[PDB]
């Protein structure tokens, strides 16, 4: 099996330092120029830094002298110590064996700010007009209130991909807002529980409501 | 630095046919070995990028057939017969020839169908929100096609913008439709001095809207 995994992505004030690692099953670091990408909201990928196999180390101007790259060769591990930061290095960060068939991890996120981490509140979208929904009903839940991104909205431990919906979250004075919503048949729900999962990793909560009519 | 051009958008492609995304780099990426170092890649919302080939014209792993990739050492393109629902997303293309990594700036493929009508659902404040004093009214207008729509919001008969967020998703990977939320976000008292809220859309499909609405007082 082979896999590149980052940690150690979090929030960190401006000016702060923060330092993320990558292990590897498969690869053996030290055979290669390995390397630090970054994606940020808008733009394609942004390269950040390298290391050669010799040990040689190369930066964009826009990282030089914050960022340092570096390779542990004996417990295969890849560091990015990074300092002074910037909210616009907020980004996904990626570790990745660019030569041949270039490999990469999920990335780990990093988000300079001086903001405080907020849990969501999660309200539930059900049909509440008149007593009347059609051969197929939609539901939602409303997740507001939360910092930073993202969060997760599972319906049905995911059996409910049944026309799922999630829409892109909204930035607004702070906080974050995003909606999810499904369709089932209307002979399934009510008479059948339906329920959304709501997990914010980034707050240590997970918030679940069973929509009821 | 290699600079790798691709355009924004590509021609929408019916289920079933070829869809085909241009690049080119200011160096030739053929090596010395023989090796053309061009590599494209996937992006869809929600997941991460996903390698589908690598060194000009190598599948990555778990990529069909229906992908290829050909090109002389500067002009590349990248095809895929019989484009499927689930191919939908950005596809860069980027060299790893040599520092610094440089990448293209993404195609996004879009898939034409039959054009749909938005099935529209409002909702009122949940009392949970309301206990807060917040007042969320949402309404969903989803699995439309095309992509253009507008939403208007009356309350009591009388158009309100204000406080009113939109999101939209990109083309689902099932059935290659569009869906939008808008949200009109109120104070609970002023939610509560006001009781026909009305969510409307108008979409190509008919020249009318289709318009959703509740009494709060109900
Ligand atoms: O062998 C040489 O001399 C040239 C090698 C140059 C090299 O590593 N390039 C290189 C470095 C990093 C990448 C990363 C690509 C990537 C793509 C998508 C997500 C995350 C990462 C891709 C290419």
């Amino acid at each position: 099996e082979v896999k590149l995994v980052e940690s150690g992505g979090g929030l960190v004030k401006p000016g702060g330092s923060l330092k993320l690692s990558c292990t590897a099953s498969g690869i053996t670091f030290s055979r290669y120029i390995m390397s630090w990408v970054r994606q940020i909201p808008e733009k394609r990928l942004e390269w950040v830094a390298s290391i050669s196999s010799g040990g040689i180390t190369y930066y964009p101007d826009s990282v030089k002298g914050r960022f340092t790259i570096s390779r542990d060769n004996v417990r295969n591990i890849l560091y990015l110590q990074m300092s002074s930061l910037r909210s616009e290095d907020t980004a996904l960060y990626y570790c990745a064996r660019g030569q041949g068939r270039p490999y990469w991890g999920q990335g780990t996120l990093v988000t300079v700010s001086s903001a405080k981490t907020t849990p969501p509140s999660v309200y539930p979208l059900a049909p509440g007009c008149g007593d009347t929904t059609g051969s197929s009903v939609t539901l939602g839940c409303l997740v507001k209130g939360y910092f930073p991104e993202s969060v997760t909205v599972t319906w049905n431990s995911g059996s409910l991909s049944s026309s799922v919906h999630t829409f892109p979250a909204l930035l607004q004075s702070g906080l974050y807002t995003m909606s999810s919503s499904v369709t089932v048949p209307s002979s399934t729900w009510p008479s059948e529980t339906v329920t959304c999962s709501v997990a914010h990793p980034a707050s240590s909560t997970t918030v679940d409501k069973k929509l009821e009519p | 630095d290699i600079v790798m051009t691709q355009a924004a958008f590509s021609n929408p492609v019916t289920l079933g046919t070829s869809a085909s995304i241009s690049c080119r780099s200011t160096k030739s990426l053929l090596h010395s070995n023989g090796i053309t170092y061009l590599y494209w890649y996937l992006q869809k919302p929600g997941q991460s990028p996903q390698l589908l080939i690598y060194q000009m014209s190598n599948l990555a792993s778990g990529v069909p057939d229906r992908f290829s990739s050909s090109g002389s050492g500067t002009d590349f393109t990248l095809r895929i017969s019989r484009v499927e629902a689930e191919d939908v997303g950005v596809y860069y293309c980027a060299q790893n020839l040599e520092l610094p990594p440089t990448f293209g700036g993404g195609t996004k493929l879009e898939i034409k169908r039959a054009d749909a009508a938005p099935t529209v659902s409002i909702f009122p404040p949940s009392s949970e929100q309301l206990t807060s004093g917040g007042a969320s009214v949402v309404c969903f207008l989803n699995n439309f096609y095309p992509k253009d729509i507008n939403v208007k919001w009356k309350i009591d008969g009388s158009e309100r913008q204000n406080g009113v967020l939109n999101s939209w998703t990109d083309q689902d990977s099932k059935d290659s439709t569009y869906s939008m939320s808008s949200t009109l976000t109120l104070t609970k008292d002023e939610y509560e001095r006001h009781n026909s809220y009305t969510c409307e859309a108008t979409h190509k499909t008919s020249t009318s809207p289709i318009v959703k609405s509740f009494n709060r007082n109900e």
